[PDB]
């Protein structure tokens, strides 16, 4: 995966699970949660975006 | 005129609109035949 | 006859609602003067109510103990435009309204401001779509072959 | 403050009133309590069931006794239409001069008994206000029984372990067989032999009952097999309750139909329907697997239940363990049964009389089906209830799940949305559509024109109704023909008394129904839909949802999740309970306003105005209630009073606890904590006050404590109020 | 007292510490995230359960969870 | 799928004849909720044989007069069932009988969803060796022609039916069928 | 009518049971 | 043990251990000889002629008994079938 590809997310406790999401960057540091996906629809507080690990993103073909 | 018949076009305006052209052909359908319990048919 | 109700052109409280109701109306009629207005209405009164008691009469409709007519929807096609021939036509029209609805809702939902085009609604593309609604039932029955009218599994899903 | 929540430390360490509060309220939930095993909670469940049996066998003996006391019951048996039955006598000390006479009935004022108990201890045998104090003293005797073996079994040696209490098998095959079928044995026993010749003339007691033969053949023909000797000579159709006149000698029989007398149930009907059931549930008790190497396991019969094409996924397999570990699950399977069966109850006893002269005690028919109809809505929000606390706190998904794949059960929590969405659009569709028609016809009739209105005959309950045996919809289908197999089959058995009953228009026995019948039973679809609805979604959404995806972590009751993220009111599943209690007792209203509705215009004779007035709302509100409301109201006028006084001032109460309830329903907390700060100000700064401080700290009630006190006073009043509506309606109207 | 714990979703961002109206939590180093700061809850004691921690979060579902628990003087906001 | 299957003749183009689409609503949404091609397949073989073999039944009795001896004599399919279920219910039992054994023997309950041994309407039953020693083409042949016919005498009993609901409806069928 | 005695030893073992249930209540503890 | 099954056919082990042993052959043509005894009994204990209190004759109901065990018998026979006994 990498910026701007489209990527579906695994994460069960969130706002965009089973939904397909762009990614903005994803950090190459030794981070715990380097995606970062962008989504068209907000969540309940109003975000459209989140930072997601690389096993809870799956990419599109 | 552009922007006027934008205005025309929002949610509001459109749906007033046409509740009232369907109000008024129902009304009028009433008063053309009024009574009607059963099909025509 | 089905029921135990029997017809109203031979139900005799029937006639005797009839006679009450223009007995009323011809005694509100008499309080008034010559060809005034209010009398004109009085009398188109009374002749709609003797027009739709006789066309309830002559429209194969049966009527209870109460003189009202009851309507047959088990089915029967004998009875069919007290029920059936209504639910065809709501079903047409109501298929209209809900496919119209939908294919606007899909339409501006590939357009770069979706909701934008909610709240201000785009005339010219709503009545294109909105006169295309004559054919929803054969539409429907050609978008659901075609797989185009369901989603699978991009549908979103609570925790459990 | 430091010793009255013995079970629970955290309450019992809370500095203000709310210890108080919650300690009422959590002290029968065992599962929750500090230092708590499973072998201690089913052994405290076993003792407060014995306790509460012990509950239930002391009231009513104590029904018994006051009967026998205070009651008329030995004046009722020689007269059983015109005396009134006396439930107990009256002291109270604020009673006037015109209260006194006014309640006064014989000898002290009293008052009437509502329940049935006359009519039903009449018709099981007993004539004598000493055979109601033998009851009294038998049945406490029975609690002190089940109160010593409640006590017995909290001993150490006699505590049963979780082995015994999860023994599925054995209980359920004595349960089933003991229990129901030997009960019913007994019972056939005692119907025989002591109520079939006391209805008879013949008094069977404790003294001549092994010397007096129930059949005058004497137990020849059931070990002869001439089982057909138990039925010949059945009672006449002159034959006088309680006396010899016209009477019979056989005890099992088939008539069908009503005393022509009692118009009720025969007694040899009753006698042969228990010992049928009897014999199969005792046979029927043999089913499951015990010490002697036959029968069934119930582990195998729900794991080899899996439809073999696969639609329902794994089956049964986990459902065993499921429930066995579940005392929430059982329970709501309980409920459920019982709120079924006392709907049955409810639905039964008024079409099918089964007591003497109980047909012709309005007041406590009404007093009857509504009582059970409410106690059925009741079990049923129970039921539901506790369905939702499994969910929560004693479903394991790795228990219904097999590599992947979800059990019966685990499927639930997999199509829940499709569940609640179509539940949904049944509610809606049921509700638009009722009201829709209701108010056409309002609209209508108000007009003047009520030709106009939409009346559907109900063809489709009348097609029952004609299947049975009416001959009034003109039908013609299975029972209402004399050429129909199902006809001639029971031409011999049952039937002339089963159409000498169906088809009279003085029964409540299928009712004849109109298009009002049409419109009030879619009302009573749509009540129900919405209440199932609300406690399904409960149920299902109890474990999670999105706004909420971790609701199990935070337990069955909770007041909600905070101010952000949107906002997250009533969110918990004992919400959904709180919310759907409003909705049963709406349902339960509609049904019991239909039934008394139809059953004062049937009394009264005047069932024409309920089929003409029952199509628009406006024709219930005018004609039941401000109708029927004017012998109730007038129950104590400047003027003075009547017996019916009493239940004016309980419609006021009910009234006034129902408005007390919405206070705490529509103010919430927070203006409550800071109006009691300032209260507690005032006391800590006033002297000659200052003296006096409270232990506990003064707070507000909790959301949830809120809730439920509104939710108690909206029933209380509730229950209250139409309790009086409808007992003084039919008593000052019925005469 | 109420319970309060932090979640690795934490991003550091500091939004729970600066809307704590009783002082429970505070900003820590790590090393799970860019900021290197992670959000800890030392003092629960004085947490009154108001949840305006969480209604600042902006991860997905919470980095900082409150769960109400026995209630306390503090707990409960008496200043009586 | 259904270009490789037998059904389709010049009649209706070159083309197996689906307005409907109704052989390819099985791969559609759910695992299984309408039947498979094989399902309505065997329904075809099933529906036609008993169509062809009641055209038979309604034509020899009722036109012919031919009647089995000591059965009733009613030209008229409408009464000849219950007339015959009073005058010789063992006949009518046993051929009941014989239907439920014929069919359980060839159950298709696996050719909803699509599979099993058999084929469609294969039932062996080849007494007279029509279909001995066939070219593959000569045997698909012979089944068309068994189709086509069996889709014949559906549509022969469906006027049947419609002619004695609907008077008129097939207005050369009492000018062919001069008795009833 | 009921006599004295009747009601008397009703009374009697009432209170028995009486004694029976604060046995249970008190053994189901505080 | 292990009653749960997913092929074609349950395991031999749900009939119990007396239906287990029983060759397809017999369990067949037993259940159909005790589906046809008990239409037989039920048809003429009713339907054909009238019941009566003077007419039970318990071969007819015991018979009649044998329509509900004629399912079970044909499901065990069908299970034998599939599992090659
Ligand atoms: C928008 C829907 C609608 C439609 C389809 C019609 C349709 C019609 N109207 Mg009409 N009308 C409407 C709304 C509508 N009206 C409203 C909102 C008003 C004001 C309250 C009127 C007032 C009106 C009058 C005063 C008359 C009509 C008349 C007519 C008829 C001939 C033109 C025709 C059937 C005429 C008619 O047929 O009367 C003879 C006529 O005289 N209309
Ligand atoms: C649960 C059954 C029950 C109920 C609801 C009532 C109700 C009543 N009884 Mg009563 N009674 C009962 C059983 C019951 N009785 C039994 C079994 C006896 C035989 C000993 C009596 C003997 C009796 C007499 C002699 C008198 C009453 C009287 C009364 C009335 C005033 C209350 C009173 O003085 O009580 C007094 C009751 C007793 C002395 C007997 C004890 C009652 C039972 C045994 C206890 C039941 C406890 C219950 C299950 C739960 C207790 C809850 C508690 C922990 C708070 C009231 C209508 C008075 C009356 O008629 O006034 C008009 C009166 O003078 N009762
Ligand atoms: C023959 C032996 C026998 C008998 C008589 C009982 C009897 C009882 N046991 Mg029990 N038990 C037994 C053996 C037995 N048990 C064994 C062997 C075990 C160990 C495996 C247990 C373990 C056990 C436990 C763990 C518990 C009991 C409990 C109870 C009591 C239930 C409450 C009650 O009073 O219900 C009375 C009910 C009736 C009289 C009948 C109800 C009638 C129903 C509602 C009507 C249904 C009719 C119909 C189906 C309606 C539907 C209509 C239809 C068309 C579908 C009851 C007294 C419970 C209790 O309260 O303990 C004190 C309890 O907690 N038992
Ligand atoms: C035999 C049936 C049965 C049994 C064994 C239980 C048992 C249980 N239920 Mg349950 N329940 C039942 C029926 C039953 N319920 C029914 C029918 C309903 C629907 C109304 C419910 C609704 C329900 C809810 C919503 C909850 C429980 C809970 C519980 C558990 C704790 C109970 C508790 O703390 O009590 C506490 C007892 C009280 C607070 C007393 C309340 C008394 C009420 C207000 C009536 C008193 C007023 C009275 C009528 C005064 C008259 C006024 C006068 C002027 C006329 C326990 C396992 C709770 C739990 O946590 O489960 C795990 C829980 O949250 N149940
Ligand atoms: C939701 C349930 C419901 C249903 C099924 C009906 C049905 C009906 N109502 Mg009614 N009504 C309802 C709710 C309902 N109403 C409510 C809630 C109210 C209170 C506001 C009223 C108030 C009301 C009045 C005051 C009157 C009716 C009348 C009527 C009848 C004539 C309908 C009509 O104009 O057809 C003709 C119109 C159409 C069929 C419109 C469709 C035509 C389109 C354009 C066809 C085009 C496609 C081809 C019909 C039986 C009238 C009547 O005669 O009663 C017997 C009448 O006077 N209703
Ligand atoms: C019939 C229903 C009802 C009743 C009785 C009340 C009663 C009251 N409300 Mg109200 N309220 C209601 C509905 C009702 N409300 C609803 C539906 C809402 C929703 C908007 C509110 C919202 C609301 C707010 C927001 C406030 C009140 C306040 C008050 C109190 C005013 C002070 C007062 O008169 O106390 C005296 C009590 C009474 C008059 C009640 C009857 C008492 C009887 C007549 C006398 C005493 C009886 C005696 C003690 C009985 C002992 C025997 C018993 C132990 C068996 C009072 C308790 C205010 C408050 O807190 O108080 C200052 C206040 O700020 N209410
Ligand atoms: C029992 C009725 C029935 C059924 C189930 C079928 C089924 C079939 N036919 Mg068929 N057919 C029938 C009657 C029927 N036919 C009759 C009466 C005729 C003569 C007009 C034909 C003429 C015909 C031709 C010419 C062809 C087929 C073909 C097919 C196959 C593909 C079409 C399909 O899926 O239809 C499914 C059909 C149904 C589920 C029946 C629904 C009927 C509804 C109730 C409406 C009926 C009244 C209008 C399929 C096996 C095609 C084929 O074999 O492809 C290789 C092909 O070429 N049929
Ligand atoms: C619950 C119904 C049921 C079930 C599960 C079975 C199961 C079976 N039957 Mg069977 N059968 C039944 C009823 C049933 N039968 C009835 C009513 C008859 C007529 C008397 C037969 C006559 C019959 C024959 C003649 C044969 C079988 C055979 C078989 C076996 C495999 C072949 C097969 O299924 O094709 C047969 C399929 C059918 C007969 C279709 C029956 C469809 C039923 C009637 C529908 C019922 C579903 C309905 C929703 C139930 C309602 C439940 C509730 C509301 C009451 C299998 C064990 C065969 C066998 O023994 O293999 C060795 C075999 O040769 N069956
Ligand atoms: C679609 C209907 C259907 C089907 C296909 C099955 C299929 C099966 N059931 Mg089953 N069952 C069903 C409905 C069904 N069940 C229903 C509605 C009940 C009642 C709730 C049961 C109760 C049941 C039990 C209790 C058992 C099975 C068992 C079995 C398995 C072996 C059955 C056998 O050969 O017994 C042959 C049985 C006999 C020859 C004895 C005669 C049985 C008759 C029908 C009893 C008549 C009396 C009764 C009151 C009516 C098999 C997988 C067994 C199993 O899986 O073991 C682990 C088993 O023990 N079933
Ligand atoms: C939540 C939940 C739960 C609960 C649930 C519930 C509560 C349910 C209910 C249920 C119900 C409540 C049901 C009901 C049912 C009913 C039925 C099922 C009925 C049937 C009937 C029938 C079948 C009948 C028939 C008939 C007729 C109609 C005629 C006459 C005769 C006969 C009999 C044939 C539980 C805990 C479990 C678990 C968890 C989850
Ligand atoms: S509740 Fe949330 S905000 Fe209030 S103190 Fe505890 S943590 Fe800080």
């Amino acid at each position: 995966i990498q910026k701007g590809s489209t990527v579906r997310i695994l994460r069960k406790e969130s706002y965009w699970y089973n939904e397909s999401g762009t990614v903005v960057v994803v950090d190459q540091s030794k981070v715990r949660y380097p995606v970062l996906v962008r989504f068209t629809k907000v969540n309940y507080a109003g975000t459209n975006t989140n930072n997601f690990g690389l096993n809870e993103v799956e990419e599109v073909v | 005129m552009k922007d006027f018949l934008k205005y025309l076009s929002t949610a509001p305006v459109l749906l007033t609109a046409w509740l009232t052209f369907t109000a008024g052909f129902v009304i009028e359908i009433n008063r053309f035949y009024p009574d009607a319990l059963t099909f025509p048919f | 006859d089905i029921g135990g109700l029997n017809p109203c052109k031979d139900s005799e409280v029937f006639q005797k609602r009839l006679a009450k109701t223009v007995k009323k109306l011809e005694n509100r009629l008499k309080k008034y003067e010559e060809g005034t207005p209010p009398q004109i209405a009085i009398q188109q009164q009374i002749t709609q109510t003797k027009q739709r008691f006789t066309r309830y009469a002559d429209s194969n409709l049966l009527c209870g103990n109460d003189g009202l007519p009851h309507l047959i929807t088990d089915g029967r096609w004998s009875h069919g435009s007290e029920f059936l021939l209504p639910s065809i036509l709501f079903l047409y029209i109501s298929g209209w309204i809900g496919w119209v609805g939908r294919k606007y809702i899909r339409t501006v939902g590939q357009t770069s401001n979706p909701t934008e085009k909610e709240i201000i609604i785009d005339v010219p593309l709503a009545i294109s779509i909105m006169t295309s609604g004559f054919l929803w039932p054969f539409a429907a029955w050609q978008e659901f072959l075609s797989g185009d009218l369901i989603a699978s599994d991009e549908t979103i899903t609570t925790s459990p | 403050v430091y010793k009255f929540p013995k079970f629970s430390k955290a309450l019992a360490e809370d500095p203000s009133t709310r210890r108080i509060w919650y300690g009422i309220a959590t002290a029968h939930d065992f599962e929750s309590h500090d230092a708590m095993t499973e072998s201690k909670l089913y052994q405290k469940i076993f003792a407060s069931h014995f306790g509460h049996i012990a509950i239930i066998f002391l009231w009513t003996a104590g029904n018994l006794f006051h009967v026998a006391w205070q009651g008329n019951f030995e004046a009722w048996i020689l007269n059983p239409l015109k005396v009134r039955p006396i439930a107990h006598a009256i002291w109270d000390p604020h009673f006037g001069q015109a209260a006194y006479k006014a309640f006064l009935k014989t000898s002290s004022p009293a008052n009437l008994a509502l329940s049935g108990v006359y009519e039903w201890w009449y018709t099981i045998g007993m004539r004598t206000n000493n055979d109601l104090y033998q009851g009294s003293f038998f049945l406490i005797l029975l609690s002190s029984l089940l109160l010593f073996a409640g006590w017995l079994h909290l001993q150490p040696s006699f505590r049963p372990s979780l082995d015994w209490f999860k023994a599925n098998e054995y209980r359920l095959n004595h349960h089933l067989s003991g229990l129901f079928g030997v009960s019913s044995l007994a019972w056939t026993g005692h119907l025989v032999h002591v109520a079939i010749p006391e209805s008879r003339g013949i008094h069977v007691g404790w003294d001549n009952f092994l010397t007096v033969l129930p059949h005058p053949e004497g137990l020849t023909p059931f070990f002869s097999g001439n089982w057909k000797a138990y039925a010949q000579n059945p009672d006449t159709a002159s034959h006088i309750f309680g006396s010899g006149e016209g009477s019979g000698t056989a005890i099992l029989t088939f008539l069908g139909g009503f005393h022509p007398q009692t118009k009720s149930l025969w007694l040899t009907d009753m006698a042969h329907h228990h010992l049928a059931i009897a014999v199969l549930f005792i046979v029927a008790g043999h089913m499951y697997r015990t010490n002697w190497l036959i029968g069934h396991q119930m582990k195998l019969i729900l794991e080899a239940h899996r439809p073999p094409g696969g639609r329902l996924g794994i089956g049964h397999i986990g459902l065993y363990e499921t429930i066995t570990n579940s005392l929430h699950f059982q329970l709501g399977l309980a409920l459920a049964a019982l709120g079924v069966a006392t709907s049955l109850t409810a639905q039964h006893m008024y079409a099918l009389p089964p007591y003497a002269f109980l047909a012709s005690n309005f007041p406590t028919q009404a007093a009857l089906y509504t009582h059970h109809q409410y106690i059925a809505g009741f079990l049923m929000v129970g039921a539901f209830a506790h369905g939702a606390i499994f969910f929560v706190r004693d479903y394991d998904p790795a228990v219904n799940t097999r590599n992947g794949e979800k059990n019966v059960l685990a499927r639930m929590l997999e199509h829940k949305e499709a569940i609640i969405s179509h539940l949904s659009w049944v509610s809606l569709f049921l509700g638009f559509h009722t009201l829709g028609i209701y108010v056409h016809n309002d609209v209508v009739v108000a007009f003047g024109q009520p030709e106009k209105q939409i009346l559907v005959e109900p063809l489709f309950a009348e097609w029952i109704q004609a299947a049975s045996g009416k001959t009034l919809y003109n039908f013609d289908l299975l029972l209402a023909s004399s050429n129909s197999p199902a006809s001639v089959a029971s031409s011999q058995l049952w039937l002339p008394g089963w159409l000498s009953a169906i088809n009279d228009g003085k029964n409540s026995l299928f009712l004849p129904i109109g298009p009002g019948d049409f419109l009030v039973h879619h009302a009573i679809a749509l009540g129900l839909h919405t209440t199932t609805l609300i406690l399904v979604k409960g149920a299902l959404d109890a474990r999670g949802s999105k706004l909420m995806p971790d609701k199990k972590d935070f337990g069955y009751s909770f007041p909600c999740d905070g101010p952000g993220r949107g906002g997250t009111c009533d969110i918990s599943a004992w919400d959904a309970f709180y919310l759907a209690m409003f909705w049963m007792l709406n349902t339960i209203g509609w049904v019991t306003f239909y039934w008394h509705w139809k059953h004062l215009t049937l009394w009264q004779g005047n069932q024409v105005q309920f089929n003409e007035s029952s199509n628009y709302i406006m024709g219930w509100l005018r004609d039941y209630l401000w109708l029927n409301s004017s012998p109730l109201i007038n129950g104590y006028n400047p003027f003075g009073m009547n017996s019916l006084s009493v239940w004016a001032w309980m419609f006021l109460f009910g009234h006034l606890v129902w408005a007390t309830g919405f206070m705490f329903l529509i103010s919430w907390r927070g203006y409550w904590q800071e109006l009691i700060e300032t209260i507690v100000w005032a006391h800590e700064r006033t002297p000659l006050a200052n003296l006096v401080r409270w232990k506990d700290k003064p707070v507000a009630l909790s959301i949830v404590q809120a809730r439920l006190v509104g939710l108690a006073h909206f029933t209380i009043g509730y229950v209250l109020t139409y309790a009086a509506f409808v007992i003084a309606s039919t008593i000052g109207k019925l005469g | 007292s109420h319970t309060v714990k932090i979640y690795d979703t934490c991003i550091g961002c500091t939004q729970c510490v600066r809307a704590c109206p009783t002082d429970v939590l505070e900003m820590v180093p790590w090393d799970g995230c860019k900021a290197g700061q992670i959000a800890s809850a030392p003092r629960t004691e004085d947490c009154v359960g108001c949840k305006r921690c969480e209604t600042a979060c902006p991860t997905d579902f919470l980095s900082v969870r409150v769960y109400l628990g026995g209630e306390t003087t503090r707990s409960l906001g008496l200043a009586y | 799928g259904l270009e490789n299957q037998v059904g389709f003749d010049i009649e209706t183009g070159g083309k197996p004849w689906d307005p409907f689409g109704f052989a390819g609503v099985s791969e559609r949404n759910g695992l299984g909720i309408l039947p498979h091609i094989k399902w309505l397949q065997e329904s075809e073989i099933k529906h036609g044989r008993t169509a062809m073999l009641a055209f038979l039944g309604v034509i020899v009795p009722g036109s012919l007069g031919i009647y089995v001896p000591t059965y009733p004599q009613e030209p008229d399919f409408t009464k000849a069932f219950s007339a015959a279920l009073q005058s010789n219910p063992l006949g009518m039992a046993q051929i009941a009988l014989a239907v439920a054994i014929i069919e359980g023997h060839y159950y298709a309950g696996d050719f909803w969803t699509g599979g099993g041994d058999r084929q469609v309407g294969a039932f062996g039953f080849d007494p007279l060796g029509f279909s001995k020693g066939k070219s593959e083409a000569a045997i698909k042949s012979m089944q068309l022609k068994e189709i086509k016919n069996g889709r014949l005498a559906m549509i022969a009993m469906a006027a049947f039916a419609s002619e004695k609901f609907i008077p008129g409806s097939v207005p050369l069928l009492h000018s062919a069928f001069p008795t009833l | 009518m009921i006599y004295d005695s009747q009601v008397y030893i009703a009374l009697v073992i009432a209170v028995v049971a009486s004694v029976l249930a604060i046995r249970l209540g008190a053994t189901l503890y505080n | 043990e292990s009653t749960y099954w997913e092929g074609k056919a349950p395991p031999s082990v749900v009939l119990g251990p007396f239906l287990s042993k029983i060759p397809s052959g017999v369990l067949g043509p037993a259940s159909l000889v005790a589906l046809i005894v008990g239409s037989y009994c039920t048809h003429e204990s009713n339907i054909f002629n009238t019941l009566t209190v003077d007419t039970i004759y318990p071969a007819y109901v015991l018979g009649s008994f044998l329509t509900p065990i004629s399912w079970g018998l044909h499901v065990a026979a069908w299970i034998q079938k599939m599992n090659k006994a």
